[PDB]
RNA sequence: AAGGAUUGACAUUCUUGAUUUUGUGGGUGGUGGUGCAUUGAUGCCCUUGUUCUGGGCCACGCGCGCUACAC
């Protein structure tokens, strides 16, 4: 009876959910099918035909004129420097072996 | 005489059970990995399909159980997961028999952190910080089982070292694989037998190489 | 073994409360991890990798089984379990 | 009147799930009355899989003019009713991926989000959910640049240092008028708001990672001004590394 | 040859017929 | 020594046949076991209600 | 090949046919 | 690179305009849990989550005869 419950509550949720979706696309393809070119009749007769935005573009202008750049992509220590180094090293050192070994 | 690792003078045995697979897992309901009870969850994370595999140290009970060392007190067994942790055992747990029970005992390894017992003096099992080097007495011989390391009897291994102040021995319980062995402590490997042993005959076989060492 | 109704086990300590009690037997008596345990090792020891062993076991209902060198009993239990099932109520295990 | 199926259309876009759309709702940028249309279909109501189509849409026929006439009022507000009103705060991957569709068009973004999300109600919370996803997919690297020269120059909001800090680490190639800006950034913060406000480790990480690798238009005042701004501001966390970058950027 | 590598799963039924 | 792994059926059921993989055979094997009880009981019936 | 299958199929319907024209049961015995 | 990048496509032919486009490189990717006062570089595990397709039931036993299977 738990198997149960629980195949036929998905089984229910799952059919509402499938008919709810195929109302849903039914009514996109019937109000499409009634309003694509169909608003043509409407189309005629109901028609209809920023300083800090420049400040914003001037800077944008300006920058575009004139700038600079940035020394090298991060920051982080010598001691860093030294244990990546080591890292590399002990890396290719054990690769060399591996390769003379095999 | 019980055994802690607070009395580093004292001559021991001690057994590492390295690189074990014990994985605790989120189901409201708490489960661990094994590779027999569930195989979708190791392919959705992306895992090997062996490797999952806590019945090798739980098949590893009988060195904490191998009686005439353990009845003479001087075992101890630390365990070294793949997820890096170190669980202490007490030398006079009464280790649960069934997988079952084992897989309900992971309370350790997720919510009581160390447990007492009934009358709650004397902790059991604890969940430890690495390394193991300086848990382990003073002198201690520098020893991982291998199989192309060379063979020797363990016997004569045991014998010839007079007074080091323990044996320690690193034992892979995994599936598959390589243990650390120049990644922590072992210099030197020690191979057993000329066969491939699994982990839990490997421990045996020196185990029962100490008590006829030691005179049980 | 054991019926359930559908299904077939092997009687555990575990896989039920009062199975064994409604037997009769007491559930204290139906180990069988430990004769999976032992044959385990057995066929782990170096001496069975030499060709120097070979296992029998004898249940206590009196059934006297022959196991092989060359076998891989399988290394969790229930698989095991499922092995001796098979083999009880079949007499017989190819490779 | 207006051609009215957008009842239809409303009831179905309340909680459209997949599939095809209307084509009146297609070439709605090619009418001339798209806010007098859908001012009559007023979703209130919506489904967020046709929030992203219809801002997919819209970034097709955005301009300023068209940005001020749809995102600047209903759908930036319902981004903010659907952040207040989770209660976890889990603003959806359908409202993230709406944003990052509305990202493309840089013309006048700053004015499509970023000037009416610094009116009112921005916690530091949205502040760096916000960041997150400015920082997440592709920028306008002028418009960064004029970004961080206007929200500097804006009043001090914590929400605006988390912008501008996630905003710098970008890891950009910094033209002159945004250094000039961080060193009058300095000259803001002086006692400026030292004895009107305390600042904690937020604006502490925030100014360090500018002074991280953002040094190399630098000279040898402006390290001078640097070197009291941290003598001024010890904290724990400064003196090696901060001594670091001061001796090794450049002109 | 099995050096403890253990005796590899067989598939369920219904895992062999969803396919 | 060589190590061969056991061939086993997982879920066994000695009361149920074992699962041939050929859907054709195990189901002329399922209906000749059919036919066989159906006919006998039918001529038990037939011969006994003659009597 | 089939054709065993299919005349058994037939086979059995016969039978059954058979079992319905007098009065009989499918499996109902009790033990 | 408007003497055309990319956007919306009325199935091919026109309503968007540097968000470019391509390489050369390269930062890992935070809508996270867990003490502290209820905002606080905090010890300790994760990054590369949306929409449809899900099922076997509670070949019967015993048995005589016959036949297979053994250098």
């Amino acid at each position: 009876k738990k198997t149960k419950a629980e195949v036929m509550k998905e089984v229910i949720a799952k059919s509402k959910f499938y008919k709810q979706e195929r109302q849903k696309a039914q009514g996109i393809m019937e109000d499409q099918i009634d309003n694509l070119d169909d608003n043509f009749e409407d189309v005629m007769s109901e028609l209809m035909m920023t300083d800090l935005d420049k400040e914003y573009d001037i800077k944008v202008k300006e920058l575009q004129l004139d700038k600079r750049a940035a020394p090298s992509d991060r920051t982080k220590t010598e001691e860093e420097k030294n244990a990546e180094a080591e890292e590399k090293k002990r890396e290719l050192e054990q690769q060399r072996l591996d390769r003379m070994n095999g | 005489p019980v055994l802690t690792s607070k009395d580093k003078i004292t001559k021991r045995m001690i057994v590492v059970l390295a690189m074990a697979s014990l994985e605790t897992h989120k189901i409201d309901k708490y489960v661990l990995l094994n590779c027999d009870d569930h195989q979708g969850l190791l392919k959705k994370m992306g895992r090997d399909i062996s490797e999952a595999r806590p019945d090798i140290t739980h098949q590893c009970l009988l060195t904490l159980l191998d009686s005439p060392i353990n009845k003479a007190g001087k075992l101890q067994v630390y365990i070294q997961t793949s997820r890096g942790i170190l669980i202490e055992v007490n030398p006079t747990v009464r280790i649960p028999r069934t997988f079952k029970r084992f897989s309900g005992l992971m309370v350790q390894l997720l919510h009581k952190l160390s447990i007492r017992s009934v009358n709650s003096e004397e902790k059991l099992l604890k969940v430890i910080k690495n390394p193991i080097t300086d848990h382990l007495p003073t002198k201690c011989r520098k020893v991982t089982l291998s199989f192309d390391a060379p063979v020797i009897r363990v016997q004569d291994y045991i014998e010839k070292l007079d007074d080091d102040e323990s044996i320690c021995v690193f034992v892979g319980a995994m599936a598959r694989g390589k243990d650390n062995f120049a990644d922590e402590y072992v210099d030197e490997k020690v191979g057993l037998s000329n066969y491939p042993l699994s982990a839990s005959v490997a421990c045996s076989k020196f185990c029962h190489g100490a008590e006829d060492a030691w005179n049980i | 073994t054991h019926k359930i109704s559908d299904k077939y086990v092997l009687l555990n300590c575990d896989d039920h409360q009062g199975l064994l009690k409604k037997m009769g037997r007491d559930i204290s008596e139906a180990r069988p991890d430990i004769t999976h345990q032992c044959l385990l090792t057995l066929l782990d020891s170096p001496i069975n990798k030499a060709g120097k062993l070979q296992v029998y076991i004898q249940t206590s209902r009196g059934i006297l089984i022959e196991v092989n060198p060359t076998v891989r009993i399988p290394r969790t239990f229930k698989r095991f379990s499922g092995l001796m099932v098979q083999l009880l109520h079949k007499l017989s295990i190819r490779s | 009147k207006v051609i009215k199926a957008y009842t239809t259309v409303g009831s179905i876009l309340k909680t459209w799930t997949h599939g095809k759309l209307p084509k009146l709702f297609k070439v709605i940028p090619s009418l001339r009355n798209w806010q007098d249309v859908i001012y009559v279909t007023n979703p209130e109501e919506w489904s967020p899989h046709v929030v992203y189509e219809a801002t997919k849409l819209f970034v097709s026929n955005l301009t300023a003019k068209e940005s001020q006439k749809f995102i600047n009022l209903i759908l930036l507000e319902r981004f903010r009713d659907n952040i207040e009103t989770s209660e976890d705060h889990s603003l959806n991957y359908h409202i993230y991926r709406a944003v990052k569709k509305s990202l493309y068009k840089p013309s006048a973004f700053f004015k499509g989000f970023l000037f009416p999300l610094v009116e009112t109600g921005c916690n530091v919370r949205e502040a760096t959910i916000a960041g997150s996803v400015l920082a997440k997919v592709s920028v306008p690297a002028l418009h960064s640049s004029a970004a961080l020269s206007y929200l500097l120059r804006l009043p001090f909001s914590p929400p605006t240092t988390v912008f501008i800090k996630i905003l710098l680490d970008k890891k950009y190639a910094l033209p002159y008028q945004t250094v000039d800006d961080c060193v009058y950034y300095f000259m803001r913060f002086r006692i400026g708001e030292d004895a009107t406000r305390v600042l904690p480790v937020i604006w502490h990480k925030a100014f360090l990672t500018f002074a991280q690798r953002y040094k190399n238009d630098i000279t040898q005042d402006q390290r001078d001004f640097l070197l009291e701004t941290v003598r001024q501001r010890g904290h724990k966390d400064i003196g090696p590394e901060i001594r670091r970058e001061l001796l090794a950027g450049a002109s | 040859t099995d050096r403890f590598k253990g005796d590899d799963d067989i598939p369920y039924k219904e895992r062999l017929f969803e396919r | 020594i060589p190590t061969h792994a056991p061939k086993y059926e997982e879920n066994f059921n000695p009361d149920k046949k074992s699962y041939d993989p050929d859907r054709t055979r195990s189901e002329i094997n399922k209906m000749k076991a059919q036919l066989k009880k159906e006919r006998k009981f039918t001529m038990k019936e037939i011969r006994k209600d003659a009597k | 090949h089939t054709l065993a299958n299919n005349v058994e199929s037939k086979l059995r319907d016969d039978l059954e046919r058979l079992k319905k024209i007098r009065a009989h049961r499918g499996i109902r015995h009790f033990w």
